[PDB]
């Protein structure tokens, strides 16, 4: 299994100061494969952090990210999947489906992953799979405060992905499963 | 998605 960690929206340190206690603690080096990144880290801290947790790390450009150098989006291949990524500020209005099915047909990509909205999403519409991560702090949006702190590990084989939602929520990690399978 | 039950896989779980 090629095990990807999925997040973004991190803001640190200007709306977060750090992820919360109990993610830390399961998210330790050594498990994790590659890290696809949502943006707006802000900082090199937090790139910093993800750099402990694997080498691989990818991150396309956030509307608040210091680090101009990040790509406004990216293709990757893991396994036999084609993922699309990108932040998803250039989606107008912010999480309109018909505007992520079309960046999925402009990217032709198996998977998109998009963040922005801070709310957590996976799901398969026209067998695609989409997955937003949520905000890996809980950050404020530009709407609501009430954010769940979450991100997205999927674990990749062949033509499945099992992707697991990890959410901090009654002041315990709660996980849920979903499963997709290429056509 | 599906919540978790206490004896399910998750590549986090601690082992």
């Amino acid at each position: 299994h090629m095990l990807v960690l999925v997040l973004g929206d991190l803001h640190i340190p200007h709306r977060c100061n750090s992820l919360p206690a109990k993610f830390k603690k399961l998210l330790v080096p050594g498990k994790i494969q590659h890290i696809l990144c949502t943006g707006n880290l802000c900082t090199k801290e937090s790139y910093d952090y993800l750099k402990t947790l694997a080498g691989d790390v990818h991150i396309v450009r956030g509307d608040f990210d210091e680090n101009l150098n990040y790509p406004e989006q990216k293709v990757v291949t893991v396994g036999q999947f084609k993922i699309g990524l990108i932040h998803g500020h250039q989606v107008i209005p912010w999480g309109d489906m018909a505007s992520l099915a079309l960046l999925q047909r402009q990217f032709d990509v198996d998977i998109l992953i998009s963040g922005h909205t801070h709310k957590f999403e996976a799901f398969e519409h026209e067998n695609k799979f989409y997955i937003n991560p949520g905000s890996a702090t809980g950050a404020y949006n530009a709407l609501e405060t009430n954010i769940i702190p979450s991100f997205v590990l999927m674990d990749i084989q062949a033509s499945t992905v099992v992707t697991y939602v990890y959410q901090l929520i009654g002041d315990d990690v709660k996980v849920e499963r979903i499963e997709y399978k290429k056509p | 998605a599906v919540p978790l039950e206490f004896g399910d896989y998750h590549p986090l779980k601690p082992i």
